[PDB]
């Protein structure tokens, strides 16, 4: 469910107040320091990624306005950036965002086999969170030489901007992927 | 009956149920005897009204 | 030699620690020959570096093929108030290629040295490295290496003990293939959508922040320091005329134990396939097809992949150039139409939809080839596909449109009879069942 | 020849006037004056969809392509600056097949709602399609569609019939002075809108009606009232 | 002045004293093409057009309601002026407004935007 | 006779002062002459042996309200014997 319009929802609406955390404020200043003062708009990508990490994996309309105020641009110029790049979710995602098999360098080896197991182990369609806001399934892009056709990808949004982690796992198996899901259920992380 | 103008007569037809993001409306079942084909993106929760016929299409799923 | 340009001695390789057998931080790089009296290397001035790069004949990697000396010489010699920048295209998109993430995972200090050398050879006040968004661990490791170099006085004000100043910043994308383009890179780094700009305003005159800049591949700058230290003449020995050097090959596909070794430039394809990465699965007898380099180039069939040299010009004469140098072989056990259809879908997915021919033409290509994947099309649709690809090619803003038209043309030119076979057999089935 | 539309060329520097061959007829134009403007001076009218003389130059829609003797690829005449001694070619098979090829792509996803388009009689898309286009039509598969989002009481929008020429975006960003309209999305399926419920609240906000070539943005008070010919 | 041709034209004499306007119609804003420019027309002001009180049809009593539009187009201002002068009409020439071509460059989109000086 | 043969012969045979303007095309051979030489030109075309124009098809008229000679009368002619069609037009006021 990838849309280019809001249709204000009680979960995300412009009137809600969104502010950067005090720990993240130093990171915000460090990010802004990397570019000239007049060209503050350049920090839009790092600022948006940091805001997505802090919230818990999704980017509401209020965070976009907060970033726009931080870099002092019109909020539409941040909506365009957020919509263009396939890394800002803009839709609520559980603490963990599972990513599913990739493109044709990998689909030659049989990428599209491991897709249904993740869905029916949790009983949620793609882009839909489980009953509790922990797991979700989305699409990914291969990093490069994808020799192991079944790969999975996780994003640690549970801790927030501090414990954020983006790991890629190779040689995934239908029972192995269930093992990783169960391992992430309790809280401990799998080895990559 | 003739007391019902098409304005208030086309609104009594229930919206069509269809799966998918878009649907093609041709008017009559024969394409040559209908209107030009009109693909409408029925993504909003309100039914999407064809501009030629006035028929309303809504998404059964979700 | 000249009779065969195949095989390194494992001591002439310049990308040591490529397999991650040792520490990639400052200590390991220092013990491996990095930051070796670089102040002496940079004190000869900008002109000497440019002349040495011109002498070495270092063809620009990343698929461009433009000589690095000519590209570096394009930067202005005098600063008219506008400082000059340097952007390293570390965005390793176009999957099937994993050389850049391996370079930045194991040799970050080599990249920092290369960018500093480039910023000495081009009058750049600061340099930006644009890491692909998916490379989070790689970005963190390279940030740690960058701050290690900063703590050692290797960067910042008074870099390497000389009067030259260099600031190296880190920028990361958010998952867009088009961001890897030369200009969409600058557009994204400027804080807006990554959509390429028109060419006549060249980056040498108006690039990053409206200031002159030069975009070079991370692989091309990583070999910059070792070329100067080991000597430009040594580098020119590996390969053939005007296109000599060493190229990284990310072999993959239907082969056993695919390697990512670095070898000579004009490596024969047969030797490369059958020497390092075992052999093609099922033996060389099947060898249905092979893509030399990245997927943005036309396909080469079985007949003409023999006795072919993995050079820019040698491959270009075959109407299939060399891009990122990551071959994908296909055995006869798999069909070629499905792979090209999925490739066309990938190109449709990542197109930034700016100019009309790429925004609509890629979708049309995907639709037509999805239709013919099951053969549900007329026989004349092949000429229609050829005309559509011709219309797309050459009328776009950037080279992604050509990069999406080329695979279809390659499939049509070399593997046409499969299309007629599928269409005819589906027609026979249709007439047989009512 | 005389300039098309009676356009006046202001030579701020009499010494600097590069001479170019638009189609074999040499004309003199000052520094700048991108290839499109040079042809405009020489009385040659070139198709255009994204180029407005009042806004910033953008290179999309690839419709003003021409052929230059020293150019491998056809160049975007609306963006490439003039250079001394160019041999431009407009009525050439390359520069023509370019135009039909581009306009086929423009029309492949356009909706079939001409009889109900409020800009039926004055649409640049169909007027140029009649002249600079192929009559056959090849596309047969399913087109795309975009839902219509309300903005303003006086700007009726049907974004299904919107070629992404970004002319409205540039107008709102530069001339109007209020940044509410932008381009959203990537690839085939990018939309243009405010991304929120806001409406265009600007004093000179009704000029997006005329500046948009196709009938995507049309005035709401004049909805279906009359055709241009009457 | 010099209404001899007007006298011999045979048209009702009361229509020889009409005030007319001579102009070149400008390019429409809704279109970008300039294929309808450079042609001059005489504009008889056919203001009076009431509404038929049977079906709402637009009635008129002015013989010159659409002459200047449907026909009678001149290739130059001098021809139209001479025509109105020959037919003895009190013409009033309105000069057209022409666009002024200015130096426009693609690179002007991407300016240095100065130096981040304190302010 | 062939259309180009009429062109060549008539242009060579005719007195030079009679024809101000003359045109050759597939649409039709045209002789634009002055207003006072029209009678003489028609008489020559009617009686000459090679160009025996015996029947006059029609006398047309075109109004050009943008030139000094506003009207233009067109004489369509036909040579039954030689199976040719010539057109003579002049300017009026
Ligand atoms: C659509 C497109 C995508 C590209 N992606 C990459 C990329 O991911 N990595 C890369 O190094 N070059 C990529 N390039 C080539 C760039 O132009 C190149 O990075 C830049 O020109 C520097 O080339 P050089 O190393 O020869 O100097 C891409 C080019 C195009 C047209
Ligand atoms: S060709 Fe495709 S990728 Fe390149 S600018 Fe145009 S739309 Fe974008
Ligand atoms: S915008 Fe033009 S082409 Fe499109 S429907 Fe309206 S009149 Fe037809
Ligand atoms: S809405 Fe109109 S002006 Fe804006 S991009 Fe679409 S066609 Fe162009
Ligand atoms: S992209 Fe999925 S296996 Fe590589
Ligand atoms: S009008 Fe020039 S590229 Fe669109
Ligand atoms: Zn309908």
């Amino acid at each position: 469910t990838a849309l280019n319009y809001h249709l204000d929802s009680p979960d995300n609406k412009p009137d809600l107040p969104w502010e950067f955390s005090e720990a993240n404020q130093s990171k915000v200043k460090e990010i802004l320091s990397y570019y000239p003062s007049n060209y503050k708009q350049s920090a839009v990508i790092p600022l948006l990624d940091l805001a997505q990490q802090q919230n818990g994996g999704w980017l509401p309309v209020s965070a976009m306005n907060a970033v726009a105020k931080v870099i002092e641009v019109a909020p539409i110029r941040v909506y365009e950036v957020a919509t263009f790049y396939s890394m800002f979710n803009r839709a609520k995602v559980g603490k963990y965002h599972l990513l599913v098999c990739g493109t044709t360098p990998c689909m030659i080896r049989g990428s599209r086999d491991i897709e249904s197991a993740l869905l029916d182990h949790l009983g949620v369609k793609r882009g839909e969170v489980t009953k509790d806001g922990l797991f979700s399934v989305g699409e990914m892009e291969c990093m490069g030489c994808c020799v192991n056709a079944p790969m999975i990808t996780v994003a640690d949004y549970s801790n927030g901007s501090e414990g954020y982690t983006y790991n890629y796992f190779e040689d995934v198996t239908p029972e192995k992927v269930v093992e990783i899901v169960e391992k992430l259920r309790k809280g401990e992380k799998p080895p990559h | 009956r003739s007391k019902k103008s098409p304005m208030e007569l086309i609104s009594e037809v229930p919206p069509i149920k269809v799966d998918g993001r878009i649907v093609a409306c041709e008017g009559d079942t024969n394409p040559a005897l209908g209107h030009p084909i009109e693909f409408i993106c029925l993504d909003l929760n309100e039914p999407a009204i064809c501009k030629y016929c006035g028929l309303r299409y809504v998404q059964d799923h979700h | 030699e000249k009779t065969h340009f195949g095989g390194l001695k494992d001591e002439d390789r310049i990308f040591t620690n490529l397999y991650g057998l040792h520490d990639p931080f400052l200590k390991g790089a220092m013990k491996r020959g990095d930051w070796h009296r670089t102040k002496d290397l940079v004190l000869k001035g900008t002109d000497w570096i440019v002349n040495e790069m011109k002498k070495s004949g270092l063809r620009g990697r990343g698929g461009a093929g433009f000589p690095s000396g000519l590209k570096w010489s394009f930067m202005p010699k005098v600063s008219d108030g506008r400082p000059s920048y340097l952007v390293v295209n570390a965005d390793e998109s176009e999957p099937g290629t994993c050389k850049d993430r391996e370079i930045m995972r194991h040799d970050p200090h080599k990249l920092l040295e290369g960018c500093l050398i480039a910023g000495v050879g081009m009058r750049a006040s600061a340099a930006y490295i644009y890491i692909r968004g998916e490379y989070v661990n790689e970005r963190l490791n390279l940030e740690k290496a960058r701050r290690e170099a900063y703590a050692a006085g290797l960067l910042g004000k008074n870099a390497c003990g000389s009067g030259y100043d260099f600031e190296v910043y880190i920028h990361f994308g958010a998952g867009a293939y088009i961001c890897g383009e030369e200009t969409a890179l600058l557009e994204s780094l400027e804080g807006k959508q990554g959509k390429p700009r028109l060419k006549p305003p060249f980056p040498a005159n108006a690039g990053l922040y409206g200031c002159p800049t030069t975009v070079t591949n991370v692989e091309t700058v990583a070999v910059s320091p070792t070329i100067l230290r080991r000597g430009p003449e040594w580098f020119s020995s590996f390969g053939r005329k005007n296109n000599a050097g060493t190229k990284l090959f990310c072999i993959s596909g239907h082969v056993n134990k695919p390697c990512t070794v670095e070898e000579e430039m004009s490596i024969p394809l047969k030797e490369l396939i059958e020497r390092h990465c075992g052999g093609v699965r099922g033996g060389w007898d099947n060898l249905l097809a092979i893509i030399p380099g990245g997927s943005s180039v036309p396909l080469i069939p079985k007949n003409i992949c023999e006795d072919v040299l993995m050079d820019f010009d040698a491959l270009k004469a075959v109407q299939s150039g060399l891009g990122t140098a990551a071959v994908i072989v296909m055995d006869k056990s798999t069909d070629v139409v499905d792979a090209i259809a999925r490739l066309s879908y990938f190109y449709k997915h990542e197109s930034c939809g700016q100019c009309t021919p790429c925004r609509e033409g890629t979708g049309w290509l995907w639709m037509i080839m999805e239709r013919m994947k099951v053969g549900n099309a007329k026989l004349e649709e092949i000429d229609m596909l050829q005309e559509v690809t011709k219309q797309i090619e050459g009328h776009t803003i950037c080279a992604l449109g050509d990069a999406a038209a080329w695979p279809v043309q390659g499939l049509i030119r070399h593997f046409r009879p499969e299309l007629e076979r599928r269409i005819r057999e589906r027609a026979e089935r249709e007439l047989l069942q009512a | 020849r005389n300039p098309v539309g009676g356009a006046r060329v202001h030579f701020s520097n009499p010494e600097d006037a590069i001479e170019v061959f638009v189609d074999g007829y040499a004309v003199k134009v000052p520094k700048g004056f991108t290839v499109l403007q040079a042809c405009e001076v020489a009385g040659v009218d070139i198709p255009r969809f994204c180029y407005h003389s009042r806004l910033s130059i953008a290179g999309n829609c690839r419709m003003c392509l021409v052929e230059v003797e020293k150019s491998p690829k056809p160049v975007a005449s609306c963006a490439m600056p003039a250079l001394p001694g160019m041999k431009i070619k407009t009525d050439t098979p390359i520069a023509k097949k370019a135009r039909e090829g581009v306009m086929e792509f423009l029309l492949m996803n356009h909706p079939l709602d001409c009889p109900i388009c409020d800009q039926g009689g004055e649409c640049d898309l169909q007027d140029q399609s009649m002249a600079f286009g192929s009559d056959r039509g090849r596309f047969t598969e399913m087109k795309r569609s975009v839902v219509d989002k309300n903005l303003g009481p006086l700007v009726k929008t049907v974004m299904t019939r919107c070629i992404q020429c970004t002319r409205c975006v540039r107008f709102a960003s530069e001339v109007a002075g209020v940044q509410d309209l932008g381009i959203l999305g990537r690839g085939s399926g990018e939309e243009i809108g405010t991304y929120v419920e806001k409406l265009m609240t600007s004093e000179l906000s009704g000029n997006v009606i005329d500046i948009c070539p196709v009938g995507a943005l049309t005035s709401k008070p004049f909805a279906f009232k009359a055709r241009n010919w009457e | 002045k010099r209404g001899e041709i007007g006298k011999v034209s045979g048209i009702p004499e009361e229509h020889l004293s009409r005030k007319v306007i001579i102009y070149s119609p400008a390019r429409t804003a809704t279109q970008s093409g300039s294929g309808k420019l450079g042609k001059w027309k005489i504009n008889f002001v056919s203001t009076l057009k009431w509404e038929n009180p049977l079906m709402g049809w637009t009635s008129t009593g002015d013989p010159y309601a659409n002459v200047g539009d449907s026909a009678l187009a001149f290739d130059s201002e001098e021809a139209a002026k001479s025509f109105a002068e020959r037919h003895g009409w009190d013409y009033k020439v309105k000069k057209p407004n022409t666009p002024l071509l200015k130096v426009k460059s693609y690179s002007d989109n991407f300016k240095w935007k100065g130096n981040p000086q304190p302010e | 006779m062939d259309n180009q043969f009429i062109f060549k012969y008539s242009w060579e045979t005719l007195p030079k002062k009679w024809v101000k303007k003359m045109e050759r095309s597939e649409h039709g051979n045209r002789f634009d002459t002055n207003t006072d030489y029209l009678f003489q030109l028609l008489c020559f075309l009617k009686l000459h042996t090679y160009t025996r124009v015996q029947v006059l098809i029609d006398i047309c008229g075109v109004d050009y309200p943008s030139r000094k000679r506003r009207f233009e009368v067109v004489y369509n002619l036909l040579s039954t014997r030689y199976n040719s069609r010539i057109r003579v037009q002049t300017s009026a006021d």
